[PDB]
Protein backbone atom coordinates (compact mmCIF):
# COMPACT_ATOMS: atom_id res chain seq x y z
CA UNK A 1 0.00 0.00 0.00
CA UNK A 2 0.93 3.65 -0.16
CA UNK A 3 2.04 4.73 3.30
CA UNK A 4 0.08 7.13 5.49
CA UNK A 5 2.29 9.90 6.84
CA UNK A 6 0.23 10.48 9.97
CA UNK A 7 -3.24 10.56 11.43
CA UNK A 8 -5.18 13.57 10.21
CA UNK A 9 -5.58 16.40 12.72
CA UNK A 10 -7.10 19.77 11.85
CA UNK A 11 -6.26 22.39 14.47
CA UNK A 12 -9.29 24.58 15.17
CA UNK A 13 -7.59 27.89 14.50
CA UNK A 14 -9.55 31.09 15.00
CA UNK A 15 -8.47 34.66 15.65
CA UNK A 16 -9.75 34.80 19.25
CA UNK A 17 -9.57 31.27 20.73
CA UNK A 18 -6.72 29.69 22.68
CA UNK A 19 -6.20 26.22 24.14
CA UNK A 20 -4.75 26.01 27.65
CA UNK A 21 -3.58 22.74 29.25
CA UNK A 22 -5.36 21.75 32.45
CA UNK A 23 -3.15 18.76 33.33
CA UNK A 24 0.22 17.19 32.66
CA UNK A 25 1.97 13.88 32.09
CA UNK A 26 5.49 13.13 33.31
CA UNK A 27 6.94 11.17 30.39
CA UNK A 28 10.24 9.28 30.49
CA UNK A 29 11.76 8.33 27.14
CA UNK A 30 14.84 6.30 26.23
CA UNK A 31 17.69 7.42 23.99
CA UNK A 32 20.39 4.88 23.11
CA UNK A 33 23.71 6.23 21.84
CA UNK A 34 26.80 4.18 20.93
CA UNK A 35 29.99 5.51 22.53
CA UNK A 36 32.85 3.14 21.70
CA UNK A 37 33.70 0.07 19.64
CA UNK A 38 35.79 -3.01 20.28
CA UNK A 39 39.48 -2.11 20.20
CA UNK A 40 41.03 -4.35 17.54
CA UNK A 41 44.69 -4.65 16.56
CA UNK A 42 45.97 -6.69 13.62
CA UNK A 43 49.53 -7.95 13.26
CA UNK A 44 50.09 -7.16 9.57
CA UNK A 45 53.09 -9.48 9.13
CA UNK A 46 51.40 -12.37 10.94
CA UNK A 47 48.11 -11.87 9.08
CA UNK A 48 49.62 -11.73 5.59
CA UNK A 49 52.44 -14.24 6.03
CA UNK A 50 52.28 -16.02 9.41
CA UNK B 1 17.44 17.44 22.11
CA UNK B 2 16.68 15.84 25.49
CA UNK B 3 13.46 13.94 24.83
CA UNK B 4 10.05 14.64 23.35
CA UNK B 5 8.23 17.33 25.31
CA UNK B 6 9.36 20.12 27.58
CA UNK B 7 12.58 18.78 29.07
CA UNK B 8 12.82 18.57 32.86
CA UNK B 9 15.85 16.37 33.62
CA UNK B 10 17.80 13.34 32.42
CA UNK B 11 19.40 10.22 33.87
CA UNK B 12 22.47 8.43 32.47
CA UNK B 13 22.65 4.63 32.35
CA UNK B 14 25.67 2.60 31.29
CA UNK B 15 25.21 0.12 28.44
CA UNK B 16 27.65 -2.21 26.63
CA UNK B 17 29.59 0.09 24.28
CA UNK B 18 27.05 2.84 24.88
CA UNK B 19 24.94 5.12 27.03
CA UNK B 20 21.17 5.19 27.56
CA UNK B 21 19.59 8.49 28.53
CA UNK B 22 16.30 8.44 30.42
CA UNK B 23 14.76 11.80 29.54
CA UNK B 24 12.15 12.98 32.05
CA UNK B 25 9.95 15.53 30.28
CA UNK B 26 6.74 17.43 30.95
CA UNK B 27 3.91 16.85 28.44
CA UNK B 28 0.79 19.06 28.57
CA UNK B 29 -2.51 17.18 28.62
CA UNK B 30 -6.29 17.69 28.95
CA UNK B 31 -6.36 21.01 27.11
CA UNK B 32 -9.45 23.21 27.19
CA UNK B 33 -10.71 25.96 24.89
CA UNK B 34 -10.90 29.56 26.10
CA UNK B 35 -11.73 32.89 24.47
CA UNK B 36 -8.62 35.05 24.33
CA UNK B 37 -7.77 38.71 23.77
CA UNK B 38 -4.43 40.52 23.32
CA UNK B 39 -5.18 43.21 25.93
CA UNK B 40 -7.76 44.42 28.44
CA UNK B 41 -9.18 47.93 28.09
CA UNK B 42 -9.75 49.64 31.45
CA UNK B 43 -10.07 53.39 32.18
CA UNK B 44 -8.96 54.22 28.65
CA UNK B 45 -5.71 52.28 29.14
CA UNK B 46 -4.50 49.00 27.66
CA UNK B 47 -3.38 46.28 30.07
CA UNK B 48 -1.09 43.45 28.97
CA UNK B 49 -0.11 40.35 30.99
CA UNK B 50 3.28 40.45 32.69
CA UNK B 51 3.89 36.72 32.34
CA UNK B 52 0.61 35.05 31.38
CA UNK B 53 -2.29 35.22 28.93
CA UNK B 54 -5.85 36.55 29.14
CA UNK B 55 -8.50 33.84 28.96
CA UNK B 56 -12.28 33.84 29.20
CA UNK B 57 -14.52 30.93 30.15
CA UNK B 58 -17.50 32.62 28.51
CA UNK B 59 -18.55 35.45 30.82
CA UNK B 60 -15.56 36.35 33.01
CA UNK B 61 -11.99 37.31 32.14
CA UNK B 62 -8.93 35.96 33.95
CA UNK B 63 -5.16 35.81 33.49
CA UNK B 64 -3.37 32.47 33.59
CA UNK B 65 0.09 31.05 33.02
CA UNK B 66 0.62 29.88 29.44
CA UNK B 67 1.54 26.25 30.12
CA UNK B 68 -1.03 25.36 32.82
CA UNK B 69 -4.60 26.47 33.48
CA UNK B 70 -4.62 28.47 36.72
CA UNK B 71 -7.13 31.33 36.42
CA UNK B 72 -6.44 34.41 38.53
CA UNK B 73 -8.22 37.73 38.88
CA UNK B 74 -6.94 40.43 36.53
CA UNK B 75 -5.20 42.96 38.79
CA UNK B 76 -2.58 45.68 38.47
CA UNK B 77 0.00 43.32 40.00
CA UNK B 78 0.03 40.84 37.09
CA UNK B 79 -0.56 43.33 34.24
CA UNK B 80 1.32 46.33 32.89
CA UNK B 81 -0.07 49.42 31.17
CA UNK B 82 1.22 50.64 27.80
CA UNK B 83 -0.76 53.17 25.78
CA UNK B 84 -4.48 53.65 25.31
CA UNK B 85 -7.08 51.29 23.84
CA UNK B 86 -7.14 52.81 20.34
CA UNK B 87 -4.04 51.11 18.90
CA UNK B 88 -4.24 47.43 19.87
CA UNK B 89 -6.32 45.36 17.46
CA UNK B 90 -8.79 43.09 19.22
CA UNK B 91 -8.74 44.69 22.68
CA UNK B 92 -11.81 43.87 24.80
CA UNK B 93 -13.42 45.74 27.68
CA UNK B 94 -13.09 44.33 31.20
CA UNK B 95 -12.46 45.65 34.69
CA UNK B 96 -9.02 45.55 36.30
CA UNK B 97 -9.03 45.08 40.06
CA UNK B 98 -6.78 47.17 42.30
CA UNK B 99 -5.41 45.65 45.54
CA UNK B 100 -4.87 49.12 47.03
CA UNK B 101 -8.55 50.08 46.60
CA UNK B 102 -10.03 48.32 49.72
CA UNK B 103 -7.20 49.71 51.88
CA UNK B 104 -8.12 53.35 51.31
CA UNK B 105 -11.81 52.48 50.90
CA UNK B 106 -11.96 51.24 54.51
CA UNK C 1 28.22 -11.77 -19.07
CA UNK C 2 31.64 -13.47 -19.35
CA UNK C 3 31.60 -16.77 -17.46
CA UNK C 4 35.42 -17.06 -17.47
CA UNK C 5 35.76 -13.60 -15.93
CA UNK C 6 33.30 -14.49 -13.15
CA UNK C 7 35.16 -17.76 -12.53
CA UNK C 8 38.42 -15.83 -12.15
CA UNK C 9 36.64 -13.20 -10.02
CA UNK C 10 35.49 -15.88 -7.56
CA UNK C 11 39.16 -16.47 -6.63
CA UNK C 12 39.22 -13.03 -4.95
CA UNK C 13 36.55 -14.01 -2.43
CA UNK C 14 33.90 -11.77 -0.88
CA UNK C 15 34.98 -8.34 -2.18
CA UNK C 16 31.73 -8.01 -4.16
CA UNK C 17 29.64 -8.83 -1.07
CA UNK C 18 31.45 -6.12 0.92
CA UNK C 19 30.92 -3.52 -1.82
CA UNK C 20 27.22 -4.40 -2.21
CA UNK C 21 26.69 -4.33 1.56
CA UNK C 22 28.39 -0.92 1.84
CA UNK C 23 26.25 0.52 -0.96
CA UNK C 24 23.11 -0.97 0.63
CA UNK C 25 24.08 0.66 3.93
CA UNK C 26 24.48 4.03 2.19
CA UNK C 27 21.11 3.56 0.44
CA UNK C 28 19.25 2.82 3.69
CA UNK C 29 21.19 5.68 5.34
CA UNK C 30 19.75 8.19 2.84
CA UNK C 31 16.18 7.09 3.67
CA UNK C 32 17.02 7.29 7.38
CA UNK C 33 18.35 10.83 6.86
CA UNK C 34 15.14 11.92 5.12
CA UNK C 35 13.06 10.25 7.85
CA UNK C 36 14.98 12.04 10.61
CA UNK C 37 14.83 15.45 8.94
CA UNK C 38 11.23 15.59 7.73
CA UNK C 39 9.19 13.01 9.67
CA UNK C 40 9.28 14.78 13.03
CA UNK C 41 5.48 14.92 13.49
CA UNK C 42 2.96 12.09 13.64
CA UNK C 43 -0.09 14.31 13.04
CA UNK C 44 -0.73 15.83 9.61
CA UNK C 45 -1.87 19.36 10.40
CA UNK C 46 -3.78 21.61 8.02
CA UNK C 47 -4.36 25.34 7.97
CA UNK C 48 -7.90 26.70 8.39
CA UNK C 49 -9.78 27.51 5.15
CA UNK C 50 -9.92 31.21 6.10
CA UNK C 51 -6.40 32.67 6.06
CA UNK C 52 -7.03 35.30 8.74
CA UNK C 53 -3.70 35.52 10.59
CA UNK C 54 -3.86 39.13 11.78
CA UNK C 55 -2.37 40.58 8.60
CA UNK C 56 0.33 37.95 8.13
CA UNK C 57 0.47 36.42 4.64
CA UNK C 58 1.78 32.88 4.14
CA UNK C 59 0.74 32.28 0.52
CA UNK C 60 4.32 31.90 -0.72
CA UNK C 61 5.05 29.10 1.77
CA UNK C 62 1.68 27.35 2.11
CA UNK C 63 0.76 24.71 -0.52
CA UNK C 64 -0.91 25.98 -3.67
CA UNK C 65 -4.26 24.23 -4.37
CA UNK C 66 -3.97 25.11 -8.08
CA UNK C 67 -0.80 23.06 -8.54
CA UNK C 68 -1.14 19.26 -8.97
CA UNK C 69 1.97 18.63 -6.87
CA UNK C 70 0.45 20.49 -3.85
CA UNK C 71 3.69 22.44 -3.41
CA UNK C 72 4.24 26.01 -2.30
CA UNK C 73 5.37 28.63 -4.85
CA UNK C 74 8.76 28.72 -3.11
CA UNK C 75 8.97 24.90 -3.17
CA UNK C 76 7.91 24.85 -6.83
CA UNK C 77 10.64 27.39 -7.62
CA UNK C 78 13.19 25.28 -5.72
CA UNK C 79 12.21 22.15 -7.66
CA UNK C 80 12.42 24.05 -10.95
CA UNK C 81 15.86 25.48 -10.16
CA UNK C 82 17.49 22.08 -9.49
CA UNK C 83 18.41 20.18 -12.65
CA UNK C 84 26.88 -1.77 -16.65
CA UNK C 85 25.48 -2.96 -13.33
CA UNK C 86 24.27 0.49 -12.26
CA UNK C 87 20.83 0.84 -10.70
CA UNK C 88 19.20 3.82 -9.01
CA UNK C 89 16.89 2.96 -6.16
CA UNK C 90 13.95 5.34 -5.70
CA UNK C 91 13.73 7.29 -2.44
CA UNK C 92 11.38 5.83 0.14
CA UNK C 93 9.60 9.16 0.60
CA UNK C 94 8.36 10.76 -2.61
CA UNK C 95 8.57 14.50 -3.23
CA UNK C 96 4.81 14.83 -2.65
CA UNK C 97 5.04 13.25 0.82
CA UNK C 98 8.05 15.40 1.76
CA UNK C 99 6.04 18.44 0.64
CA UNK C 100 3.13 17.13 2.74
CA UNK C 101 5.42 16.82 5.78
CA UNK C 102 6.62 20.40 5.29
CA UNK C 103 2.97 21.46 4.95
CA UNK C 104 2.13 19.71 8.23
CA UNK C 105 5.07 21.39 9.98
CA UNK C 106 4.06 24.80 8.59
CA UNK C 107 0.44 24.31 9.68
CA UNK C 108 1.56 23.26 13.15
CA UNK C 109 3.95 26.18 13.59
CA UNK C 110 1.39 28.69 12.25
CA UNK C 111 -1.75 27.52 14.06
CA UNK C 112 -0.28 25.99 17.23
CA UNK C 113 3.06 27.73 17.87
CA UNK C 114 5.66 25.48 19.46
CA UNK C 115 3.06 23.47 21.39
CA UNK C 116 2.74 20.75 18.73
CA UNK C 117 6.46 19.98 18.95
CA UNK C 118 6.26 19.34 22.70
CA UNK C 119 2.87 17.62 22.95
CA UNK C 120 -0.67 18.11 21.69
CA UNK C 121 -1.25 20.94 19.24
CA UNK C 122 -2.84 23.80 21.17
CA UNK C 123 -4.41 26.51 19.03
CA UNK C 124 -3.34 30.11 19.60
CA UNK C 125 -3.94 33.22 17.45
CA UNK C 126 -0.93 34.13 15.33
CA UNK C 127 -0.57 37.73 16.71
CA UNK C 128 -0.41 36.13 20.17
CA UNK C 129 2.14 33.55 19.01
CA UNK C 130 4.29 36.35 17.61
CA UNK C 131 3.96 38.22 20.92
CA UNK C 132 5.16 35.09 22.75
CA UNK C 133 8.15 34.92 20.39
CA UNK C 134 8.79 38.62 21.04
CA UNK C 135 8.79 37.88 24.78
CA UNK C 136 11.27 35.08 24.09
CA UNK C 137 13.83 37.54 22.70
CA UNK C 138 13.26 40.06 25.50
CA UNK C 139 10.81 42.48 23.86
CA UNK C 140 7.51 43.28 25.58
CA UNK C 141 4.15 42.18 24.12
CA UNK C 142 2.90 45.78 23.73
CA UNK C 143 5.58 46.52 21.11
CA UNK C 144 4.25 43.67 18.96
CA UNK C 145 0.57 44.54 19.46
CA UNK C 146 0.92 48.29 18.80
CA UNK C 147 3.02 47.79 15.65
CA UNK C 148 1.22 44.68 14.33
CA UNK C 149 0.46 46.17 10.89
CA UNK C 150 4.07 47.30 10.34
CA UNK C 151 5.49 43.92 11.38
CA UNK C 152 3.03 42.07 9.13
CA UNK C 153 3.93 44.34 6.19
CA UNK C 154 7.67 43.86 6.84
CA UNK C 155 7.24 40.07 7.08
CA UNK C 156 5.29 39.93 3.80
CA UNK C 157 7.87 42.17 2.09
CA UNK C 158 10.72 39.98 3.35
CA UNK C 159 8.99 36.80 2.11
CA UNK C 160 8.51 38.41 -1.30
CA UNK C 161 12.16 39.48 -1.35
CA UNK C 162 13.15 35.88 -0.52
CA UNK C 163 11.16 34.54 -3.48
CA UNK C 164 12.58 37.20 -5.82
CA UNK C 165 16.14 36.53 -4.60
CA UNK C 166 15.77 32.78 -5.14
CA UNK C 167 14.25 33.34 -8.59
CA UNK C 168 16.93 35.85 -9.63
CA UNK C 169 20.11 34.13 -8.38
CA UNK C 170 21.45 31.03 -10.19
C1 LIG D 1 -12.25 23.80 20.71
O1 LIG D 1 -13.36 24.11 19.84
C2 LIG D 1 -13.22 23.60 18.51
C3 LIG D 1 -14.42 24.08 17.73
O2 LIG D 1 -15.59 24.08 18.54
C4 LIG D 1 -13.09 22.07 18.54
O3 LIG D 1 -12.80 21.62 17.22
C5 LIG D 1 -13.73 20.59 16.80
O4 LIG D 1 -13.40 19.29 17.33
C6 LIG D 1 -14.33 18.27 16.94
C7 LIG D 1 -13.92 17.01 17.65
O5 LIG D 1 -12.68 16.51 17.16
C8 LIG D 1 -14.33 18.13 15.42
O6 LIG D 1 -15.28 17.15 15.03
C9 LIG D 1 -14.67 19.48 14.78
O7 LIG D 1 -14.59 19.38 13.37
C10 LIG D 1 -13.69 20.54 15.27
N1 LIG D 1 -14.01 21.83 14.69
C11 LIG D 1 -13.18 22.48 13.87
C12 LIG D 1 -13.67 23.81 13.37
O8 LIG D 1 -12.09 22.02 13.54
C13 LIG D 1 -11.94 21.67 19.47
O9 LIG D 1 -11.89 20.25 19.59
C14 LIG D 1 -12.12 22.29 20.85
N2 LIG D 1 -11.01 21.94 21.71
C15 LIG D 1 -11.12 21.05 22.71
C16 LIG D 1 -9.87 20.80 23.51
O10 LIG D 1 -12.17 20.48 22.97
C1 LIG E 1 -4.74 14.90 35.90
O1 LIG E 1 -4.35 13.62 35.37
C2 LIG E 1 -4.07 12.65 36.40
C3 LIG E 1 -3.57 11.41 35.69
O2 LIG E 1 -2.17 11.25 35.86
C4 LIG E 1 -5.36 12.42 37.21
O3 LIG E 1 -5.10 11.49 38.26
C5 LIG E 1 -6.04 10.39 38.19
O4 LIG E 1 -7.34 10.74 38.74
C6 LIG E 1 -8.30 9.68 38.60
C7 LIG E 1 -9.62 10.22 39.09
O5 LIG E 1 -9.43 11.26 40.04
C8 LIG E 1 -7.81 8.47 39.40
O6 LIG E 1 -8.75 7.40 39.25
C9 LIG E 1 -6.45 8.03 38.89
O7 LIG E 1 -5.95 6.95 39.67
C10 LIG E 1 -5.47 9.21 38.96
N1 LIG E 1 -4.17 8.82 38.44
C11 LIG E 1 -3.03 9.03 39.11
C12 LIG E 1 -1.77 8.57 38.43
O8 LIG E 1 -3.01 9.56 40.22
C13 LIG E 1 -5.81 13.75 37.81
O9 LIG E 1 -7.02 13.57 38.53
C14 LIG E 1 -6.03 14.76 36.69
N2 LIG E 1 -6.46 16.04 37.23
C15 LIG E 1 -7.34 16.83 36.62
C16 LIG E 1 -7.66 18.12 37.32
O10 LIG E 1 -7.85 16.53 35.54
C1 LIG F 1 -16.36 31.50 34.72
O1 LIG F 1 -15.67 31.40 35.98
C2 LIG F 1 -16.23 32.25 37.00
C3 LIG F 1 -15.34 32.12 38.21
O2 LIG F 1 -15.53 30.88 38.88
C4 LIG F 1 -17.68 31.81 37.26
O3 LIG F 1 -18.26 32.65 38.25
C5 LIG F 1 -18.80 31.87 39.34
O4 LIG F 1 -20.01 31.17 38.98
C6 LIG F 1 -20.46 30.32 40.05
C7 LIG F 1 -21.63 29.53 39.50
O5 LIG F 1 -22.72 30.38 39.17
C8 LIG F 1 -20.83 31.18 41.25
O6 LIG F 1 -21.25 30.34 42.32
C9 LIG F 1 -19.62 32.01 41.69
O7 LIG F 1 -19.99 32.90 42.74
C10 LIG F 1 -19.09 32.81 40.50
N1 LIG F 1 -17.89 33.55 40.89
C11 LIG F 1 -17.72 34.84 40.60
C12 LIG F 1 -16.43 35.45 41.06
O8 LIG F 1 -18.56 35.49 39.99
C13 LIG F 1 -18.47 31.91 35.97
O9 LIG F 1 -19.80 31.46 36.17
C14 LIG F 1 -17.81 31.05 34.90
N2 LIG F 1 -18.54 31.13 33.65
C15 LIG F 1 -19.03 30.06 33.02
C16 LIG F 1 -19.77 30.32 31.74
O10 LIG F 1 -18.88 28.92 33.46
C1 LIG G 1 -15.33 49.55 25.19
O1 LIG G 1 -15.36 50.80 25.90
C2 LIG G 1 -15.13 51.93 25.05
C3 LIG G 1 -15.07 53.15 25.95
O2 LIG G 1 -16.07 53.10 26.95
C4 LIG G 1 -16.25 52.01 24.00
O3 LIG G 1 -16.00 53.11 23.13
C5 LIG G 1 -17.17 53.94 23.04
O4 LIG G 1 -18.11 53.46 22.04
C6 LIG G 1 -19.31 54.24 21.96
C7 LIG G 1 -20.21 53.56 20.97
O5 LIG G 1 -19.47 52.96 19.92
C8 LIG G 1 -18.95 55.68 21.56
O6 LIG G 1 -20.13 56.46 21.52
C9 LIG G 1 -17.97 56.26 22.57
O7 LIG G 1 -17.57 57.56 22.16
C10 LIG G 1 -16.74 55.36 22.68
N1 LIG G 1 -15.81 55.89 23.67
C11 LIG G 1 -14.50 56.04 23.42
C12 LIG G 1 -13.69 56.60 24.55
O8 LIG G 1 -14.00 55.75 22.34
C13 LIG G 1 -16.27 50.71 23.20
O9 LIG G 1 -17.34 50.72 22.26
C14 LIG G 1 -16.45 49.53 24.16
N2 LIG G 1 -16.47 48.28 23.43
C15 LIG G 1 -17.39 47.33 23.64
C16 LIG G 1 -17.26 46.09 22.79
O10 LIG G 1 -18.28 47.46 24.47
C1 LIG H 1 -1.20 37.33 0.15
O1 LIG H 1 -0.13 37.40 -0.80
C2 LIG H 1 -0.51 36.96 -2.11
C3 LIG H 1 0.75 36.94 -2.94
O2 LIG H 1 1.74 37.79 -2.39
C4 LIG H 1 -1.59 37.90 -2.65
O3 LIG H 1 -1.99 37.47 -3.96
C5 LIG H 1 -1.89 38.57 -4.89
O4 LIG H 1 -3.11 39.36 -4.92
C6 LIG H 1 -3.04 40.48 -5.81
C7 LIG H 1 -4.34 41.24 -5.66
O5 LIG H 1 -5.44 40.48 -6.15
C8 LIG H 1 -2.80 39.99 -7.24
O6 LIG H 1 -2.70 41.11 -8.12
C9 LIG H 1 -1.52 39.17 -7.28
O7 LIG H 1 -1.32 38.64 -8.59
C10 LIG H 1 -1.60 38.02 -6.28
N1 LIG H 1 -0.36 37.25 -6.29
C11 LIG H 1 -0.34 35.92 -6.30
C12 LIG H 1 1.02 35.28 -6.31
O8 LIG H 1 -1.37 35.25 -6.29
C13 LIG H 1 -2.79 37.88 -1.71
O9 LIG H 1 -3.78 38.80 -2.15
C14 LIG H 1 -2.34 38.25 -0.29
N2 LIG H 1 -3.46 38.26 0.65
C15 LIG H 1 -4.24 37.22 1.01
C16 LIG H 1 -5.32 37.55 2.00
O10 LIG H 1 -4.08 36.08 0.57
C1 LIG I 1 -11.96 37.99 14.57
O1 LIG I 1 -12.63 38.01 13.29
C2 LIG I 1 -13.99 38.49 13.36
C3 LIG I 1 -14.58 38.31 11.98
O2 LIG I 1 -14.61 36.94 11.61
C4 LIG I 1 -13.97 39.94 13.83
O3 LIG I 1 -15.31 40.43 13.89
C5 LIG I 1 -13.32 40.00 15.21
O4 LIG I 1 -13.25 41.35 15.65
C6 LIG I 1 -11.91 39.42 15.15
N1 LIG I 1 -11.30 39.42 16.47
C7 LIG I 1 -10.01 39.68 16.68
C8 LIG I 1 -9.55 39.63 18.10
O5 LIG I 1 -9.25 39.95 15.76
Amino acid sequence: YTMSLGAENSVAYSNNSIAIPTNFTISVTTEILPVSMTKTSVDCTMYICG
Amino acid sequence: FCGKGYHLMSFPQSAPHGVVFLHVTYVPAHEKNFTTAPAICHDGKAHFPREGVFVSNGTHWFVTQRNFYEPQIITTDNTFVSGNCDVVIGIVNNTVYDPLQPELDS
Amino acid sequence: DSTECSNLLLQYGSFCTQLNRALTGIAVEQDKNTQEVFAQVKQIYKTPPIKDFGGFNFSQILPDPSKPSKRSPIEDLLFNKVTNGLTVLPPLLTDEMIAQYTSALLAGTITSGWTFGAGPALQIPFPMQMAYRFNGIGVTQNVLYENQKLIANQFNSAIGKIQDSLSSTP
